[PDB]
């Protein structure tokens, strides 16, 4: 399962068959120019390194992929670089056969050869032997670099400190370990909001009782109501939040004056009304306890809740529920004193004040996607009767009454609570009962058990009897939960949008409630413009009479108004290519069926795309998995940009995967949406640690490390072009074969994968706090095919160098020894090639590295010290044979020593002023900010500095 | 757990300097290389300049020498001595003509006469000089048996079918026996018989005494090795046939490790022009005065327009006379000092601020 894969898997590419042809042309079709036996050691080498490393990548996945848009530049640089290596082998080989023309030579006298007339066929033996004779300047090693760069760049994700979230036991586990790169070139990112922003823990807040509305608490869509109205929400939370926590003290205070519970915990009470702890004693005297005490049963019964000992101590129980709403409504119907313990044969039991009671509950019509209820008919022993208590939503509820049985004066109060708690941005209920006495029970429970023993659907017949039985009911009032933000989320949004992040927030809210919480969460904010697609009736009747173009008029005057420009495929065009974060600070917000219809068509798409191409912020507000998938796919196939869409559940798994980084949220159970992933984070909050600091910093690394690859391999590869000139590109190498192999096993590869692997242009501490550093990578300015066309101009000209220097210092009279012996042979002048270009591409890795750290430091020492050690460990061997003493013969030349220095210094003396005149007269914003960083603008901040963490100290400026 | 290791590596806090090159910091440095680098080219040029060298091409002796002394074109010799930078003095050449030999190709004795103003120190290098001679090609350079030349008495097979290091074109005779030298390489050796010694011409008392034992390096003597082979499987190669006209019998193969020229010749010059030690002197000055070399023609060069010649010097420490080392220490210098000049009146004129937040691509629009 491993050879035959891995080993067809390797030598899918070109530059392994090229490698392979080579070693196949050395030793089957040898012409006798080669060292065959250990030629074909970087390929084998690096075959067992790929195999190895996939080896352990395929035990990672065991126990669909991505590439990012660097592979995609990459392979087009391999293609440039193949192209460059034909033409100085068809060059080669003309000139072999130009020379092979001439018709008086040395060669006729000494060399026993002839004129092979059409000199064509030496020409193709030459352009073959420099086919081999220009190995290394076949990028071979790269893919296994990047692959390295790649892993440990991921593992540093993973083993990341301030990514672990402990009470989760979850680090940020990455599922794609090639990716690192692509997140840091996030330029839109889709959030769903329910499970994502919001920790899925419903928490009870407030509940209207027979018309009295009980209930105090501050909710992040109230501040959001209050920051846009314009009132300073930071001392109206102060002051509310200091309020309801004394007044949630007293409350617990009353609560346990009032009786004496066995199942009561204040840690998870978030009931905060003092009017109702009041209220339930005497306040409002007797009908109105009855009332509450009423409420509080029908709550604490009608639910499906199963408990179980709490494993820390088996008296406390774990409410384990199926759905969050049900479990927060019997918890705290429990901590209001109306606990719920066990689950007989027969019923349940409620500890009520103190006492326990046993219930006998008969027809549970269980809860249903399609129902949009829960009910139950319980048996209530004194002459038993039955109770009907059924749950549901506040409409469904209103739509089966009874044409009596209504006070209609409590019911217009409690409908104007449910608004109000709406408006608040809360999830209401509506809780309704029915009192059976025992002829009309017995009569409806043979009819109701005649009616379920019809099998063949039963489910039919079933609803035709709830629709006969639920049409009458008597409400008691309604319910109210709260979805609260996670730790940090406005401030790692704040800091996602400093950083040029356009952010997208999907919805199953109301449009009014989303755009409340989005101000609470940062992601809109004042001075910015909300742009609304809203299609209720102000715009229909003012725009048109269907929908599907109101939605079209006002995408076309948001446009057109706010900006100078239409819905154009040229305009598309335009835009395409712009990242550039805009100006003017506006906002989209979006409902369900508005963007259903702003996708139907493909002009209405167009025009959308556009319209969200500027406005940093998009909320969309009821949208369904599809149209979660739809605009991902949208922002990335058209507009072709770079996408992170993090998510939880199950449909956020088909927003995940239909994008280029795919980020879930971790829960206390393994999801579809943390498995269908790619990377893995606990709360939403790290998101912002990750995508700066790691993304920007693996961007850079790449960006930087693959020139630099491209360039040190060429030097030495070129050298060998200009030998050919002296020799009449003959094919005979100027490089021993342990040179041409160790130049890119041993010599130069460390330096650039530390490179990629370790650099930093500002620490972290810096990147979180100068977020808008991100901004280069948004628009793509560390790795363009420019970038790497220069570097490879360099690698020519530094090739020139490392070459026509050590060839001057021959050419007067090759007598370059103080004790005029020779030195003339061909391996020792490509001694003095390989070590001054061996010193000058480490030194050029050295100078490019932003931050000079001593593991990058030790091993670029130890490259160019492992140079001068394998000249001075192969030549002292005998086995070496026309290369015996080039150690000893040649490090002890000052003429050596004296080439070296003036040859390294003009080859690093161009790249480093034109790097001086630009720090110096263009700086970019990473050497503004290393400057800031050298003056001491950052001292303050601690090493470990995350500002989106609420148990973290606040800084001064 | 699953708590990663807090750990300095894994969260990538290495100890480490963060380089900001500001100005104040870089242009010391510059100013820094540039002072080192012109001293350092100025010494070279100044100690280089103190080399003298005479060269003289003697190719064309067959045909423009004659029996009579008579002063050699000014095309074939080069005499640089920098007391004397306006010393023509040229030199004479005599041929010796030698019908004994019937390799009309090239033969007989080029007797050179050439005045050396000054002196010559005491360690002084007679190397020859082919120009135009091609031993950089590819089939050529790998022509000789590293079996041979290490000793042993390997076969046919050996010599002939090893890897790419292998004797083919010039593997075996006609008669079924290896050449001990084989290859390209060690058949084409050059051919011309240097003296023992300077005639001097004036007081033909004190003659300056030249050998061949030190031209090459002594570990060299550690890589070749005396034959093991029976002088009945070997034989000369196609042309060292007028050395040993009768082959190799029990008395003439010829020891390859006191053989300091065979060991020069089988390192092929990298390059166009060859340059190898042929004679050497440590003992003794070479006085001013008129001195005599009397080359045995035997090496043939007209046929492809190649030359020979012979190349005295006392040298330097950095070779023989190269003013390249120097020039170019000084082009380096001058360019760090030229750029720090031109990075200095760049910055006095318009420089900005160091550490202002107010420059940064944001907080500027
Ligand atoms: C010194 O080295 C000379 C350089 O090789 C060498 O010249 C070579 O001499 C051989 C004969 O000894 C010639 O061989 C051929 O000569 C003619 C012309 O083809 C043929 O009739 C012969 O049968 C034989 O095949 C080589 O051609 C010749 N090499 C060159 C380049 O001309 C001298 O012989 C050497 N002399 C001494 C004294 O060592
Ligand atoms: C210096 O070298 C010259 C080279 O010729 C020597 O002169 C030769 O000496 C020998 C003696 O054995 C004579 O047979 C030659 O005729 C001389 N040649 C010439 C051209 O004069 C000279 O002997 C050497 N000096 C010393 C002190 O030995
Ligand atoms: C320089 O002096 C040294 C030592 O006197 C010479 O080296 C010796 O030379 C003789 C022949 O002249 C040899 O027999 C010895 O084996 C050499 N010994 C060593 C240790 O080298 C050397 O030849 C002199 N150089 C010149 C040019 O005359
Ligand atoms: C020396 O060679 C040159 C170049 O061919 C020629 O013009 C000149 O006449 C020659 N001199 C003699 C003396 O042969
Ligand atoms: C060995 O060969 C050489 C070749 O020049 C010859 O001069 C010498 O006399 C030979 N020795 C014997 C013992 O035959
Ligand atoms: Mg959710």
């Amino acid at each position: 399962t491993f050879l035959p894969k891995n080993i067809l898997f390797q030598f899918h590419n070109f530059a392994n068959v090229y490698f392979l042809v080579l070693i196949i042309l050395g030793a089957f079709q040898i012409f006798g120019v080669t060292n065959p036996g250990l030629s074909a050691v970087p390929l084998v080498v690096i075959v067992i390194i790929t195999a190895i490393k996939d080896a352990i990548e395929d035990s990672r996945r065991t126990v669909p992929t991505k590439k990012s848009r660097i592979s995609r530049e990459l392979n087009f640089s391999v293609v440039i670089n193949f192209v460059l290596l034909f033409i100085l082998c068809f060059v080669s080989g003309i000139a072999n056969g130009v020379y092979y023309d001439k018709k008086g030579r040395s060669r006729f006298s000494y060399e026993f050869g002839t004129i092979a007339g059409s000199a064509a066929t030496n020409g193709f033996v030459s352009f073959w032997v420099a086919v081999i004779l220009y190995q290394s300047l076949v990028p071979i090693s790269l893919y296994i670099s990047v692959e390295i760069i790649k892993t440990a760049q991921a593992a540093f994700i993973y083993g990341d400190v301030l990514l672990y979230n402990a009470k989760l036991d979850y680090p940020c586990t990455p599922k794609s370990w090639n990716i690192s790169d692509d997140l840091g070139q996030v330029e839109y990112i889709f959030s769903d909001k329910t499970g994502t922003l919001t920790q899925n823990v419903m928490e009870f807040k407030k509940c209207t009782i027979n018309g009295v509305s009980y209930g105090r608490a501050y909710t992040e869509a109230l501040a959001g109501l209050r920051k846009r109205q314009g009132i300073d929400v930071e001392t109206e939370g102060r002051r509310e939040k200091a309020e309801i926590a004394k007044d949630r003290d007293t409350m617990i205070d009353e609560l346990r004056a009032l009786s004496g519970n066995s199942q009561f915990y204040p840690e998870e009470v978030t009931f905060v009304s003092k009017e109702f702890v009041r209220d339930l004693k005497g306040a409002s005297g007797e009908v109105q306890q009855r009332c509450c005490e009423h409420f509080m049963l029908a709550l604490a019964l009608c639910h499906s809740v199963l408990v179980e000992a709490n494993p820390d101590n088996p008296k406390k129980l774990d409410l384990k529920a199926q759905s969050p709403d049900e479990a927060a409504l019997v918890a705290t119907a429990r901590d209001v004193g109306f606990s719920f313990v066990g689950k007989t044969k027969k019923g349940l039991i409620i500890e009520m004040q103190g006492i326990q009671k046993e219930f006998e509950i008969l027809n549970i019509l269980e809860f249903n996607s399609s129902r949009k209820r829960m009910s139950c008919i319980v048996k209530i022993p004194g002459e038993p009767r039955a109770l009907l208590i059924c749950k549901g939503a506040d409409s469904i509820i209103y739509s089966r009454l009874s044409r009596q049985s209504n006070s209609e004066a409590i019911l217009e109060k409690t409908a104007l609570h449910l608004e109000q708690y709406a408006t608040e941005g809360l999830r209401t209920l509506c809780i309704a009962q029915r009192e059976l006495s025992w002829s009309e029970y017995e009569k409806w429970n043979e009819k109701y058990d005649i009616a379920a023993a019809s099998l063949a659907n039963r489910e039919d017949e079933l609803e035709v009897v709830a629709d006969s039985i639920e049409r009458e009911l008597i409400l008691l009032g309604g319910t109210a939960i709260e979805d609260r933000l996670q730790d940090g989320v406005p401030d790692c949004i704040e800091l996602l949008a400093e950083a040029g992040i356009k952010l997208w927030v999907l919805t199953g809210d109301k449009v009014e409630t989303a755009i409340n919480i989005g101000f609470s969460c940062n992601l809109l904010n004042n001075e910015m413009e909300l742009l609304v697609i809203k299609t209720t009736g102000d715009d229909v009747k003012e725009f048109g009479s269907e929908p599907s173009e109101i939605v079209d008029a006002l995408l076309s005057k948001y446009l057109k108004e706010y900006f100078n420009l239409t819905g154009s495929e040229e305009e598309i065009f335009e835009a395409k290519k712009d990242h550039e974060f805009p100006k003017g600070n506006y906002a989209i917000v979006i409902d369900g069926d508005a963007l259903k219809l702003a996708l139907y068509g493909e002009d209405i798409r167009r025009k959308f795309l556009l319209l969200c191409k500027n406005c940093r912020a998009v909320l969309c507000c009821r949208v369904s998995p599809s149209q979660k998938a739809a605009v991902v796919k949208l922002v990335k196939d058209s507009l072709d940009v770079m996408t992170l869409a993090i998510g939880d559940g199950s449909n956020d798994v088909a927003m995940i995967q239909s994008a280029d980084v795919g980020i879930g949220i971790a829960g206390e159970e393994g999801r579809q949406a943390v498995m269908c992933s790619d990377y893995a984070i606990g709360q939403f909050r790290y998101l912002a640690r990750l995508v700066l600091v790691h993304g920007r910093w693996s961007y850079k690394r790449l960006a930087e490390m693959i020139p630099e690859f491209f360039y040190k391999n060429m030097i030495f590869a070129l050298a060998l072009f200009w030998y050919g000139i002296y020799n009449d590109f003959d094919g005979s190498y100027l490089y021993e074969y342990t040179y041409m192999m160790f130049y890119n096993l041993a010599f130069t590869s460390l330096p650039v994968i530390f490179l990629g692997i370790l650099d930093q242009d500002v620490n972290d501490t810096i990147s979180l706090v100068v977020p808008q550093l991100y901004r280069v990578g948004i628009l793509r300015k560390e790795w363009n095919q420019r970038k790497f066309l220069w570097y490879m101009l360099d690698g020519l000209y530094q090739s020139i160098i490392c070459f026509f220097f050590p060839y001057l210092v021959y050419h007067k009279n090759m007598i370059v020894t103080s004790n005029g012996l020779g030195l003339d042979h061909r391996y020792f002048v490509g001694v003095y090639v390989t070590t001054i270009a061996v010193i000058s591409c480490n030194t050029y890795v050295l100078l490019h590295q932003y931050r000079w750290d001593w593991f990058s430091g030790l091993f670029i020492a130890l490259s160019c010290l492992v140079v001068f050690a394998w000249t001075g460990i192969w030549s002292s061997a005998i086995a070496s044979r026309e290369f015996f003493k080039a150690a000893a013969r040649i490090y002890g030349a000052p003429s050596f020593w004296a080439v070296f220095f003036v040859a390294v210094l003009f080859c690093l003396l161009p790249r480093f002023t034109y790097d001086s005149f630009q720090k110096f007269f263009y700086p970019t914003d990473v050497e503004i900010v290393r400057e800031m960083w050298q003056h001491g603008h950052f001292d303050h901040y601690p090493p470990g500095y995350d500002p989106t963490d609420p148990n973290r100290p606040k800084v001064t400026k | 757990n699953r708590r990663p290791k807090e750990d300095a590596f894994t969260q990538q806090r290495l100890a480490a300097i963060n380089p900001v090159l500001t100005p104040r910091t870089v242009l010391p440095l510059y100013l820094l290389i540039a002072v080192v680098f012109v001293i350092v080219g100025g010494c070279i040029l100044a100690q280089n300049s103190k080399v003298d060298e005479v060269t003289i091409y003697y190719q064309d002796c067959m045909t423009n020498a004659t029996s009579s002394w008579s002063d050699i074109p000014s095309e074939h010799w080069q005499f640089v001595f920098h007391k004397y930078k306006t010393y023509n003095t040229a030199p004479q050449w005599r041929f010796v003509d030698d019908e004994s030999d019937d390799f009309t190709k090239q033969r007989g004795t080029c007797q050179i006469r050439f005045t050396t103003p000054s002196d010559m120190k005491n360690n002084v290098y007679l190397n020859y000089v082919l120009e135009k001679f091609a031993a950089n090609h590819r089939r050529y350079v790998l022509s000789f048996s590293e079996d041979q030349i290490r000793g042993e008495d390997a076969s046919y097979e050996t010599v002939h079918d090893a890897t790419g290091i292998n004797c083919k074109p010039l593997s075996k005779n006609a008669d079924g026996k290896i050449y001990y030298p084989c290859g390209l390489i060690a058949n084409s050796m050059f051919n011309d018989t240097f003296p023992l010694q300077l005639t001097n011409v004036g007081d033909t008392s004190n003659n300056y005494s030249l050998t061949n034992k030190g031209i090459n390096w002594e570990s060299d003597k550690k890589r070749y090795k005396k034959t093991k082979y029976n002088y009945t499987q070997i034989a000369p190669p196609p042309y060292w046939e007028k050395m040993y006209p009768d082959g190799y019998n029990e008395t003439n193969i010829p020891d390859i490790q006191d053989w300091e020229e065979f060991q020069n010749w089988m390192r092929p010059g990298a390059f166009d022009k060859i340059t190898k030690l042929i004679r050497i002197n440590k003992n003794d000055t070479l006085p001013a005065g008129e001195y005599q070399l009397d080359i045995g023609l035997h090496w043939p060069v007209l046929e492809f327009n190649g030359k020979k010649g012979i190349y005295l010097t006392h040298g330097s420490h950095l070779g023989g006379r190269n003013p390249f080392l120097g020039i170019v220490y000084l082009i380096g210098g001058c360019i760090c000092a030229a750029m720090a000049l031109i990075l200095l009146t760049f910055w006095l004129f318009g420089g900005r601020k160091i550490a202002d937040a107010s420059s940064l691509s944001w907080n500027m629009k």
